[PDB]
DNA sequence: ATCTGGGGCGGGTTTTCCTCGAA
């Protein structure tokens, strides 16, 4: 369940990065040395995602990868991205903050996963444009 | 053997760097073993190299030496402290290589007259007959104090963009802030004294004549580090500083003050100096203090108000 | 016999190297067998050699011996400790070589009068008639505490540059942090006493006269190691040492206290001291404890405040 | 008899050695056959010979015997355990060689009245009338725990330099760290008892007079081996020993406890001892146990705290 | 599948080495004695590759060696290199980290492969310049 | 192909020996009783060769012995040596390690060949200096 | 040319035997049933000769037996020996190893010649000491 | 995020002993 929470936080960070086209929040999250820095990023990334939701540029969907998987579609600057997985719940944020109060390592783990998701999606999108 | 320790307060600084990755300059960081109420932990914290302070001190020494009759080397006249390691410097400055160990002392004296820096700061020459001279000043890293269970140091990246009217310009710089501390040392009993052992050679009289002047210059130099002038990237990242506590001691025997890790570290060093004057037969022990933070001090300690007073007293 | 165990805490340090690969200077590391809940593990950890502390002790001994008027050798007058290993050292010093086994004692006494270091530190001469003399002080490597499930030590590399104005200059230096510990032994009941078997020879009267001075100087010498004055590369990498816990013991029979691995090692050695005295039929056993980390001590044992007090007490 | 098994934990030592090659020292190593999860394998592992322990034990015995007034030989007054083997030793000690087999008991008693070591450590004289006396203490090599698949040991080499001022001095030393275990045997029912078969000769009354003291001293001598006082190169490579587990047993019949390889050799050996007595119809069988690693013990058995208590109880 | 994961990690390390012209990350990876050192290199090498992707100096391609093979083109300091194979997925990094948590030997295996790839490519590039 | 792999490993060991002027790695290789000892030497010799490559003291070349043969030039302490043949590929190292996992005999075979190459080259170089 | 190569190998074995005072390498050479045993002796004997060269106890010379003949002076344990002839070149070792790969008989022939050279020299040296 | 630098040298071990006796 700890890995599932970290994975859902990584999906939130990856969606926020792909939508904003800025690594700054993921950089801040992966370099955090205090609960203050982690909590500030968790707010700021959700505030970016909230704007994308209100603009209908961020939406939840299902995708067949032959079973349907939960996903998040992100439209940014005319690029379309799809992150596979769920976004964190309020309970996942609260449980993740409790994990950070024990060990800030979990912020680095979530940041590393988020950057991996974003990099794979950006690489695939550039390859399809070149073809 | 003038020893001492110092504490500093800084904010929004970047006074060193390491290999950079991408568009983010990396502030130097190091591991530390910390003690808490539970046990010993490992942490990573920003630090400042020890060689930067040595470079700043040597530069100030050159600046104050050229202001008087003391000599300075050609290469070191420009701020390039290579001294006489490689043969290219020897050829440029015009000094013959050391023939054999019997000639070795000669070489040292010949090298020890042209450049005061090569004397105060020691040097090395590698070859058929290597020659060494250990530095007369010693320094270490500038760590934040490990007081308590929380390290009072913070680090964080920043964002900066270069304007452009024809986009086709973005960079990040790390910034840190911590309560720094460090201890130094300088042994004035060996300045202008040859280290290699052998029969005396001509010119040593001249060395003897200027010993007082060289010692005065070396003592004056320390004001550079005491004031705060050192570190790179000060053109735009100018860090605010404010002295908090200092301890300087003069003796005639080996001695080292207590690292500035406790709210009460002046008292311990004073007591240890008082008790150690006798354990090793000595005939001189003086201490000074510049306190501005209201910590425990004790009694029988000369108290000043500015570093200038300390420098003048030490010169006296 | 004075034996002891000591626990130091060292940060941002490099007091010993091994070799260099490319442009990187290598710290000294070694294996250790460690115990954890799961079982037995093999780990590689930085260590400080045992011959980087004997040198410091012998240097302090030479300094004090010269200062107090005791004899000191010729080569050992300079800080070279070949002692009398080879014929060249004997020729320079001015002693004759042993003729046969019967004369061996003679030779030793001569060597044992010229140089104090050759007496408290032992030596070896290899020739047609070899002669040996084991040391009177024994030391071992400085390992970090193998406590718990996490060794509290760290090792890393750092990047450094040499500035220049005509590029045509980069080196990597290893730096370590640890909670070091070690133990030491000294037997003052054999100082200034020949260790070879034979008939009496003239000159031993002077040794009997100088025994008290020699023992006092040797005991005073330990303050060097106990204070924290040793190691190399101190000019630009001056470490930040700090004393946490120390236990020393003076007895009349062989005895060694517990290593400093476990948090509770003061209590065990004190408890074992009395029983060891009882079983071995001793006549003197005293223990001194210096504590600053706040762990279990025991009862019926002195509590000091600084190392300088222990040297005075031992001399008394 | 008294028989026991002991488990040690040594770090960074070099106790036993062998011939050197080049400028590198060699640590004794041996092959061992080990059982794995996939079959049987042959490995090479460091080992401490079985005669260093014998020398340490006999030296401690000499010390205590001379302290308490028991007779001690001349050559064995110094630590030269040639014993009464070669004719030169007899000539120095002043004993006539035996003439015929009928004189063997006289020679054995005369030798045994002059040297405790030749009694509690056996001896051999080779000649026209050979005489033998098997040791009363038995020891074997010190091997690391052959448990599971991963032997917990490691052997490395270290670099050392002899500094000088006139270069014209480098060596390498092997260092190890392992979990050592070994077993020891002794029999107090044969001390002060001639072995050869013949007729009673005068002086045996004195032998019978001193039997209690000789046995007491022999039992006391083990404390040296059990406390970690043996091996060479202790001047600069003092190890860091610690006692993990120990089992000792006093009986009236032959009995050998389980080696200390497997995790549970205490419960197994106690269960075996419970039944061996009934099997062989003895009258005394006691077991003492020291446990620091928290392994399975059993119930209704002694639990001591140190080695001193064990030695005291064995004496009683 | 373990060998395929190790081979894809070795390709990532070789691309990062050829692009940065620095062996330091491969040296750190092959000398790792903990999961911390391995994970730190996996982040730092991917961060270098991310910069090369953003600069369009690192790109995925196919090359005919007569079937098309997946490859990665690397442009560094005016030199052109081509590494044959795929880069690791997020799942490959996660499965590789699980292999490292069992046995750090796999980091040495990947480092040895990465250095072999880089050496062969550097040798071929120097030979073509000499001709 | 097994003999070709062994011959290429022997060339690597001979180049490392001639460049370092030390037999220690070849001695360790020929006396190996485990895959650990063999693999450690394969790393350490390649690390020595890597330094010679970076210093341009080790380079691949062709030499006419009337066809061109692949060779490796080695400059050490002002001596020039030429080893005829290829250095091993990453695949040769991997296939050689698999051969060692079956039978450590192949390390002795490669060591014997490497010492023969080095001895012949050292003898020829000393003879030309005496003339 | 095959006989000249065998004769030069026999001179090397005889020099190594006279310098080491040990027949063990010649025994191993004459009893060889594989190229491994022959090559091992060729290294070990040259390693012994190398030590004698470095100590200046083995040197090349000319001797008048009325023309000058090439010879090798050997000093061992205060005895002086002179072997008449050349030592093998690197090419002679390589061509001899090729002859051994065809027929190990040539190792027995060289061993028999080497023992004959050494025996004649030892007999002459003992006779001069007795006179 | 654009450059440029990527280590130099002296040392690379000395001694003492190399099995006794009964079958």
């Amino acid at each position: 369940e700890k890995e599932n929470i970290i994975g859902r936080i990584a999906n939130l960070l990856a969606v926020g990065f792909l939508y904003s086209e800025s690594p700054t929040l993921v950089d801040r999250f992966a370099n955090a040395l205090s609960k203050e820095a982690v909590t500030k990023v968790l707010y700021d990334v959700q505030r970016i995602v909230q704007m994308g939701i209100d603009r209908s540029e961020i939406a939840t969907t299902t995708i067949t990868i032959g079973k349907d998987y939960p996903a998040v579609n992100v439209n940014s600057s005319g690029a379309k991205y799809t992150v596979v997985g769920y976004l964190p719940t309020s309970q996942d944020i609260e449980d993740f903050l409790r994990m950070i109060e024990e060990d800030v390592y979990y912020a680095r783990k979530a940041g590393a996963l988020a950057m991996s998701i974003a990099n794979r999606i950006k690489l695939g999108s550039k390859q399809s444009k070149s073809e | 053997m003038i020893s001492g320790s110092v504490r500093f307060l800084v904010n929004l600084e970047s006074l060193n760097g390491v290999e950079s990755i991408g568009n983010l300059t990396k502030h130097r960081t190091a591991p530390v073993v910390l003690k808490t109420s539970t046990g010993y932990l490992v942490r990573y914290v920003p630090v400042i190299s020890g060689e930067a302070l040595a470079h700043a001190y040597q530069a100030s020494l050159v600046d104050i030496a050229k202001k008087e009759g003391l000599p300075v080397g050609s290469l070191s006249s420009q701020y390039e402290f290579i001294k006489f390691s490689t043969d290219e410097a020897l050829k440029i400055e015009g000094i013959k290589e050391p023939k054999d160990y019997n000639d070795a002392r000669r070489f040292e004296v010949e090298v020890m007259l042209k450049d005061v820096i090569a004397d105060v700061g020691g040097f090395m020459y590698a070859g058929g007959a290597p020659v060494r001279r250990t530095s007369r000043i010693k320094l270490g890293y500038m760590i934040p104090a490990l007081r308590g269970d929380e390290i009072p140091a913070q680090l964080e990246a920043q964002f900066h963009v270069r304007f452009s009217n024809k986009p086709v310009a973005i960079f990040n710089v790390e910034v840190s802030s911590a309560l720094y501390t460090f201890s130094f040392e300088l042994d004035e009993d060996l300045i202008a004294v040859p280290s290699t052992f052998g029969e005396k050679v001509k010119g040593e009289e001249e060395l003897e004549r200027q010993k007082a002047k060289r010692v005065k210059s070396a003592i004056k130099a320390l004001y550079s580090l005491l004031s705060g002038n050192f570190g790179g990237k000060r053109s735009r990242f100018l860090p605010s500083m404010k002295l908090m506590s200092l301890v300087v001691t003069k003796t005639d025997f080996p001695f080292m003050p207590e690292p500035a890790h406790d709210d009460d570290y002046i008292k311990t060093t004073i007591m240890r100096l008082g008790k150690a004057k006798g354990v090793l037969n000595g005939n001189l022990a003086k201490a000074y203090v510049i306190n501005n933070e209201g910590i425990e001090v004790g009694e029988g300690v000369t108290v000043l108000s500015t570093v200038e007073d300390l420098v003048v007293k030490l010169e006296e």
